């Protein structure tokens, strides 16, 4: 239950929060003190979801959603059967985020690895709270903030999207969808890099990283190496995110024509070309 | 300026200069094109076809 | 114990059940 | 001025600033 | 009233970010 | 702080390697290696020497060809303007044939011309493909990456010739322009139904935000145990160092379970390719067996039904 | 810093750059002297817009 | 009347907190 | 308070100060475009031009 | 922890301190000053708004 | 409390005090700006130049 | 963990300390009197809303 | 202050003050363009020209 | 200031300055392009034709 | 922190930069001389928009 | 100027000078096909076929 | 910085580039007369527009 080598470093300390007491595993999992918060925060989110579920009488992963108040109801707490519950489980969501990305700084410092980890799931748990803050604030309520829902939220993402007539052409959908098709490209490309020279034919001994640099330098005439392609991925993922949460932000409460009509204002009439 | 190449660069000032007034010939023919008066391309008239004393630049006319 | 099934009708009783997710 | 014409006056403006501050970003460590 | 009633507040919080940057900076470094 | 592995404070440089002797290597890479300190500052500084293959080469004459065909058709477009052309740079495209063509290669302007460059562009791609296969070869390495873009190739053939052909329209296919093929993922989707009813669309999206999350939480690993030298993977691979066992126990304490430092490229080259490779599944499925995601995800209770409106719209004609 | 270049190596850098220079400039000021023989780049007080001078089935780009 | 007031009160504050007679107040 | 720069460093306070004060005088100028009254830039009047008598401040006036 | 400047740094950091913050405060006042006489920012219980002072033909943005 | 400084950090507590009175006057300047009776850029009346009677705080008035 | 600070050094800054603190505090104090002197800043039972006192021609941003 | 060079790095601060000053120069005449009464560029009139007063800055006038 | 490449390196400083004055050119050109008064590429007449005294710039004329 | 210059290349390169800065500054003074000569840059009162000044039918863009 | 191999590569001024006059020269017959006086592609007349006169270049012609 | 290259290197590259760059730029210089002869580059200052000489039935894309 315990890696080869696992025991080697699950030591004492490293808790930002906790002390000794929450300090120790439960199978793979190191607990700590975030980690108790994030199981109850999770545990409790989903009773709620299931709440919602026995509420509403939607006992389907795909059907069921929590949906937040009305746009009437502006910052105000709902009735739990009228956006309540996906205010609880927005503060539920939040801090099992929270919670998650402490106890991977907790593990980080036990392992005396830096906190990128952490952090880039901080910048994950930065779009979803600015998501579900950020955008309220700038509408003037909860109810402009997405649903809990596995296929619903996908009709929130749906309709806001189209409340812009066609959010493809949004600046921060472009750029965003570019960061993520180019997270996805340079995914594939990078494990298959990786397992290309570890994995070459049967029979072929293990490449070298000048092997991996010549690759990409026959290939494509760069070779970001070893550390800058790591880099680059962490930059793209984030990149994607912080782009994901200028899209959330934007479509409505700084553009509310269609993307169209925003691409229209102002690259027509770019003054180089607008003659 | 001859001591700028001491502590200048002289093929990146050389190559910059050279890149820029590629740039700068492609968009000061374009401010032609956009004019009316100067658009080759197009060939409008002059308005001093049209005029009857020459305008002037400094002249100080009237109307 | 449903309070529809007992109180008169001025009186608002509302479901446990919502009616929004007609699944 | 024209709102087209102000924005990409400012467009300009933000350009200059990148181009000037360039080297001075180069060489800030 | 027009954009400066947010424009003060823009410039509020880039004003607390730069006089933050020197402390985060300094704590960085 | 700590430092991040984020930039490189301090490059150094050394003599510009060629390469590792490929057949055909010395003629064929061509450019002086030429070291630019900004991409130092990332990875690593050095651009070139590329190989000017026969595939590269020719792929890469074809993508010219493809690109100046949709440059000249934009001009003709628009009065051959270049001035008009980037006005409307985002907006105009090379159309895909209309439906009253079916699977005919219409007349060039009727589609005709992107028929071509479908041709055009797939050649090359595919010379590319061969290219990204033959170039893994020559440095005896397996050919991952040659099959990540064939997963992707798999796609788009899918997007613009395989799926067109089996619905038999060309107007199925994508067009060539920014936003003309933002239009076709528009029309796509709202003519088949919905494609976030669509579970391929789901799990494609699950693939690519997945990708986004393993190859942020890997490069977040990977900087995080440089302190370890866990950057130089290959070694961590073969010689299994203390960056990898620290970077699978973070992730074994994290989420109960961890990778190995060839397992997580594993992971993610999976996560990334499945995007394409289950998007074609879902984008094939719409117009051949899948005429609405809605009406199809309601059958399999997929659809969320909501509150029933107060006053819906009724349909005038019934 | 300091680029390495001789005085010698400044001095030839420099004809060369007075060459360049120079030969552009003044190639320049005859492009510019022709086209403002040709049509005067700048407009006096009445302006040289086709629409006040021109009758009015002469077309204006405006 | 009170605007003046509050004129006069920020000269004063000026003039007593300009550098060369607010030093005069320096201890150390 | 000479003793401060023993425990906090002058030149990050001064540095933070300036930037903070740059942009602080964004804003407070913005405040006053903001402001009808205070707007230079559109130089709109003052009330107390159309008020025969002194608005005050803490002066109790009544209606 | 100590920044590490001697007394006498911390002296002529404080001299330079007091001259720049008192310069700009006294700055900052006569500006405050000049621009209150211009026009007094606390509008007073009438308040300022044109709407309720100046006649229906003023335009007020408010 | 000049004791605090033997266990809380000074310049940490007067950097963190500096930061959040900063954030504090903006949020304080803002929360009166957004009050009618307390925007002094649009200059409102205030609601005493209409009462006969002064309204007090804690005055037990009745309507 | 202590902050390795003297009892000297922490006099001195509890010098600086308490003089920032409460100059500070008394200016805040004197700030807050005059803005409470130009509007009380509770309202009474009446409240202070333009539309509960002043005329229907008053505008009010409530 | 000539020992602020001591504490505060000159090359640092005078290159932020030119990217400042160039920042706010830009900021100010774009202030300038967008006040009717200060664009040069559309040459609006000044209300002067149709005043039968002086109306100051500081001046009492009455309407 | 010929002790400023003491400090300030002069490769970066001209760098910069050319840099920012060939956007800033290009800056203030469109600027006047902006202007209808000042655009010679549409070549519009200035108001001084129309007008039947010197209009001044500081002098201080009425209507 | 210290460019390295010696006394002879910082002032070379002060020579150099003084032409460079005078000579641009001269050249644009006469260029602004010139501008301001054909149209001047800043308005009287009366202004100088075409619809304040020219009849009704030469067009404006404002 | 045999002397600029010295400093300047040649390979790269005219690999670069090739690649530019390449993009160039599409540039140019592109803007010779927008013309239409001069788009050979579409063989528009002349405006000089239907003069009875030679409109000249630098010719003081008038209306 | 230096390219490495000899006088007598740098002499044979300079004989051909004068060589490219001359005759390249006579045969355009011809390339320019034929297209000038063939249409003048330049409307006169009546224009070349087909609007403004050809009838009304000669299309014209302005
Ligand atoms: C073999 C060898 C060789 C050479 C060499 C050399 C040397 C040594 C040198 C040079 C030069 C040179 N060039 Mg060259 N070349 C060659 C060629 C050529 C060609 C062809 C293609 O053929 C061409 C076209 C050329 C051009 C040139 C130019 C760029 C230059 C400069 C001039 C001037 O500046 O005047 C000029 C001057 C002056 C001052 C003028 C000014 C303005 C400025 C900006 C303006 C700005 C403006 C703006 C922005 C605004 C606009 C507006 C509108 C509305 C928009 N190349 C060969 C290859 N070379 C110089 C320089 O660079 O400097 C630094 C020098 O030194
Ligand atoms: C009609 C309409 C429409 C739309 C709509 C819209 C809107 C409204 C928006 C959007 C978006 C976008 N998108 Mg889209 N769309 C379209 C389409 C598309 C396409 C194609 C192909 O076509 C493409 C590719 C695209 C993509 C995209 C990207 C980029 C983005 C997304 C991503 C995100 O965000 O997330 C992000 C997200 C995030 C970060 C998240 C995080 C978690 C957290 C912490 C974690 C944790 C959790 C948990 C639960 C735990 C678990 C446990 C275990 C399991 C045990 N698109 C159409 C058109 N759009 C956004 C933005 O903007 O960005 C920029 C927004 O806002
Ligand atoms: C229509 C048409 C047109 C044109 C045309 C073209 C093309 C196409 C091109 C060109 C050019 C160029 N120009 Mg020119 N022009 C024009 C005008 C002008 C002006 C004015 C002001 O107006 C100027 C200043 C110029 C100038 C120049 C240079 C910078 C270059 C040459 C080079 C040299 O250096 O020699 C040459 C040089 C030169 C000329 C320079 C000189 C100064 C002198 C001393 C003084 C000045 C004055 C001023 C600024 C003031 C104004 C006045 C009025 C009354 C307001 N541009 C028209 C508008 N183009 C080029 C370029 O860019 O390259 C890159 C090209 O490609
Ligand atoms: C309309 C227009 C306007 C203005 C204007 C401008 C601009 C543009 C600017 C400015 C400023 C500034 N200011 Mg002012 N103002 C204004 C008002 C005011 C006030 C009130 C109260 O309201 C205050 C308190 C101020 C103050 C100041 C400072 C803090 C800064 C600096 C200066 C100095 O330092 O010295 C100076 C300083 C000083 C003046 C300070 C003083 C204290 C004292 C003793 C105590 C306190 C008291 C109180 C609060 C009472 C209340 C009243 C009632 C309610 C009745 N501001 C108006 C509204 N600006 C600047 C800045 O921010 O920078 C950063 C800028 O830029
Ligand atoms: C309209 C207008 C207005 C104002 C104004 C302004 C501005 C602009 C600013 C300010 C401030 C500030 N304030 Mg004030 N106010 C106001 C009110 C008030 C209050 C109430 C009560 O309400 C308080 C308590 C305050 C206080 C304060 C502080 C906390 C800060 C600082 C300063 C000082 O320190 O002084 C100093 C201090 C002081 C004053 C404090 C004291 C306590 C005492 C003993 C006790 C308490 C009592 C209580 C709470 C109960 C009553 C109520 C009933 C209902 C009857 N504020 C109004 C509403 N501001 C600032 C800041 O934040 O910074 C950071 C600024 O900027
Ligand atoms: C329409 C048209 C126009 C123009 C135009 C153009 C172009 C195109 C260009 C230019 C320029 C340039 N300019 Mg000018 N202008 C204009 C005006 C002006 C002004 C005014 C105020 O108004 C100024 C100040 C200027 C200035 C200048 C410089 C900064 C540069 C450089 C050059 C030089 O160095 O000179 C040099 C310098 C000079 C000339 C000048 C300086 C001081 C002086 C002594 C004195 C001062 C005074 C003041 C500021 C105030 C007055 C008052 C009134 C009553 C309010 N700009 C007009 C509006 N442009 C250039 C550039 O930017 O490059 C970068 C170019 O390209
Ligand atoms: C169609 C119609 C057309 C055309 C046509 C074409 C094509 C297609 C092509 C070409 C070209 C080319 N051109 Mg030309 N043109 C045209 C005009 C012109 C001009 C004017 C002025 O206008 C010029 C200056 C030119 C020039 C040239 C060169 C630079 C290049 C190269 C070649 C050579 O080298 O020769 C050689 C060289 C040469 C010819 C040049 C020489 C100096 C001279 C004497 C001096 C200057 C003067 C001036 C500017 C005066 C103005 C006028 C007035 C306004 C009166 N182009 C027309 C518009 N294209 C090419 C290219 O780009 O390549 C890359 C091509 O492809
Ligand atoms: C730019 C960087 C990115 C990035 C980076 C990164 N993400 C990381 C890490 C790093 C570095 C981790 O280190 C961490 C980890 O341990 O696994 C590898 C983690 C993780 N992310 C997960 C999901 C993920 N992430 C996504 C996006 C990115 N992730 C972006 C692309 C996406 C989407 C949609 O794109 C998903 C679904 C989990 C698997 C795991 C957290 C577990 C948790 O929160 O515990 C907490 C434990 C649980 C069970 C949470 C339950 C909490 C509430 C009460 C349950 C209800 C859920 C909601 C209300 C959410 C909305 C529902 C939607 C239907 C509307
Ligand atoms: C500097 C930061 C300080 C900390 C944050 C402080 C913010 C709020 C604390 C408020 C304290 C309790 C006040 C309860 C008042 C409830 C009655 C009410 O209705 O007050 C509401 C207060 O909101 C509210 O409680 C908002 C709170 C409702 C809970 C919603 C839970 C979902 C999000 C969870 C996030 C967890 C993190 C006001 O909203 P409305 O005026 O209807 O909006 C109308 C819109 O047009 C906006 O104008
Ligand atoms: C990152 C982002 C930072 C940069 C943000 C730039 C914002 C520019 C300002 C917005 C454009 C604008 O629209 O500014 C307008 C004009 O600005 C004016 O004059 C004043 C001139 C505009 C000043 C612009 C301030 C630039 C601030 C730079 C911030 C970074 C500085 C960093 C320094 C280290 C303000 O609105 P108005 O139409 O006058 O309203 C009129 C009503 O209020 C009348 O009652
Ligand atoms: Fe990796």
């Amino acid at each position: 239950a315990m890696l080869d080598f696992e025991r080697k470093y699950r030591v004492r300390g490293g808790t930002l929060l906790g002390g000794d007491l929450f300090d120790f595993w439960v199978g793979p999992f190191y607990v700590g003190f975030f980690g108790v918060t994030a199981i109850f925060c999770a545990v409790f989110g989903f009773l709620m979801i299931g709440l919602k579920a026995a509420i509403s009488e939607t006992w389907s992963i795909f059907q069921l959603v929590l949906a937040p108040p009305n746009l009437e109801n502006g910052f105000a707490l709902a009735p739990l059967d009228e956006g309540g519950l996906w205010q609880i489980v927005t503060a539920c969501a939040i801090g099992a985020f929270v919670s998650w990305a402490l106890r991977e700084v907790e593990i980080s410092r036990k392992l005396g690895i830096g906190y990128h980890i952490p952090f880039a799931f901080g910048v994950a748990i930065s779009f979803f709270v600015l998501a579900q803050l950020g955008r309220p604030l700038l509408l003037g309520g909860w109810g402009h903030a997405f649903p809990y829902g596995i296929i619903a939220h996908l009709d929130w993402v749906n309709n806001v999207g189209y409340q812009n007539l066609h959010y493809h052409y949004h600046w921060a959908h472009m750029l965003g969808c570019s960061l993520f098709f180019a997270t996805s490209f340079a995914l594939a490309l990078h494990g298959g890099l990786i397992l290309s020279v570890t994995n070459p034919k049967k029979g072929e001994v293990v490449k070298t990283a000048e092997h991996e640099n010549t690759f990409f330098r026959d290939f494509v005439g760069y070779s970001i190496g070893s550390l800058g392609i790591h880099r680059l991925g962490l930059a793209l993922a984030l990149s994607t995110s912080i782009s994901c949460i200028f899209g959330i932000l934007t479509t409505g409460p700084f553009w509310s024509r269609g993307w169209p009509e925003w691409w229209y204002t102002w690259w027509p009439q770019i003054p180089i070309w607008n003659w | 300026m001859w001591k700028l190449w001491k502590f200048v660069d002289f093929r990146m000032t050389a190559v910059g200069f050279h890149l820029f007034f590629a740039l700068l010939a492609f968009a000061v023919h374009f401010a032609c094109i956009s004019s009316e008066r100067f658009n080759w391309l197009e060939g409008a008239p002059a308005a001093e076809y049209y005029m009857d004393e020459d305008p002037g630049i400094w002249k100080r006319t009237s109307y | 114990y449903r309070l529809e099934d007992f109180a008169p009708e001025e009186i608002r009783t509302d479901s446990f059940y919502s009616d929004f997710l007609p699944t | 001025m024209d709102v087209v014409d102000i924005s990409w006056l400012v467009t300009l403006a933000v350009l200059a600033l990148l181009a000037g501050a360039y080297p001075v970003f180069k060489r800030w460590r | 009233t027009g954009e400066a009633v947010w424009l003060i507040w823009f410039m509020a919080a880039l004003a607390l970010i730069g006089g933050a940057l020197p402390i985060v900076v300094k704590w960085w470094r | 702080a700590e430092y991040q592995n984020v930039f490189t404070r301090v490059q150094v440089r050394g003599p510009a390697e060629q390469g590792l002797e490929v057949p055909g290597g010395s003629w064929n890479r061509v450019g002086r290696p030429r070291f630019s300190y900004l991409l130092g500052k990332i990875g690593d500084a050095q651009v070139g020497p590329i190989y000017l293959g026969a595939t590269g080469v020719v792929a890469s004459l074809g993508f010219l060809i493809f690109c100046l065909m949709v440059g000249f058709n934009w001009l003709a477009a628009v009065d051959w303007s270049v001035r008009e052309v980037f006005r409307q740079f985002w907006w105009l495209a090379v159309e895909v044939p209309p439906p009253e063509y079916g699977l005919r290669i219409p007349p060039f302007n009727d589609g005709g011309w992107f028929l071509w460059g479908l041709a055009i562009c797939s050649l090359s791609l595919l010379m590319w493909w061969a290219r990204t296969y033959i170039r893994a070869r020559a440095l005896g390495l397996g050919t991952h990456v040659a099959w990540a873009f064939a997963a992707a190739l798999w796609f788009y053939f899918i997007i613009t010739i395989i799926r067109p052909v089996a619905i038999g329209s060309w107007d199925e296919s994508l067009p060539i322009g920014m936003f003309a093929h933002l239009d076709w993922l528009v029309a796509i989707s709202e003519r088949y139904g919905n494609f976030y009813y669509n579970p391929f669309h789901m799990l494609s999206i699950a693939f690519c935000f997945g990708s986004a999350l393993l190859f942020a939480a890997h490069g977040a690993t990977i900087l995080a145990t440089g302190r370890y030298n866990s950057e130089r993977e290959i070694e961590q691979i073969t010689d299994r160092g203390t960056g990898s066992e620290r970077a699978a126990l973070f992730w074994r304490w994290t989420m109960g379970f961890n990778a190995t430092m060839e397992s997580i490229h594993r992971w993610g080259y999976w996560m990334a390719i499945l995007v394409p490779l289950v998007a074609s599944i879902g984008l094939f499925l719409s117009g051949t067996v899948i005429e609405s995601w809605y009406e199809w995800g309601l059958k399999h209770n997929l659809v969320p039904i909501y509150e029933e409106l107060s006053d819906p719209a009724r349909n005038p004609a019934a | 810093i300091r680029t390495g270049l001789t005085d010698e190596e400044c001095q030839e850098i420099h004809e060369m750059n007075m060459l360049g220079m120079h030969a552009y400039w003044s190639i320049g000021l005859i492009a510019n002297a022709l086209a403002y023989a040709w049509r005067p780049f700048h407009q006096g007080r009445a302006g040289n817009r086709l629409e006040d001078h021109a009758p009015d089935y002469v077309r204006s780009a405006l | 009347g009170d605007a003046g007031i509050v004129v006069a009160v920020l000269v004063i504050l000026a003039i007593l907190g300009w550098p060369n007679i607010s030093s005069t107040l320096r201890r150390w």
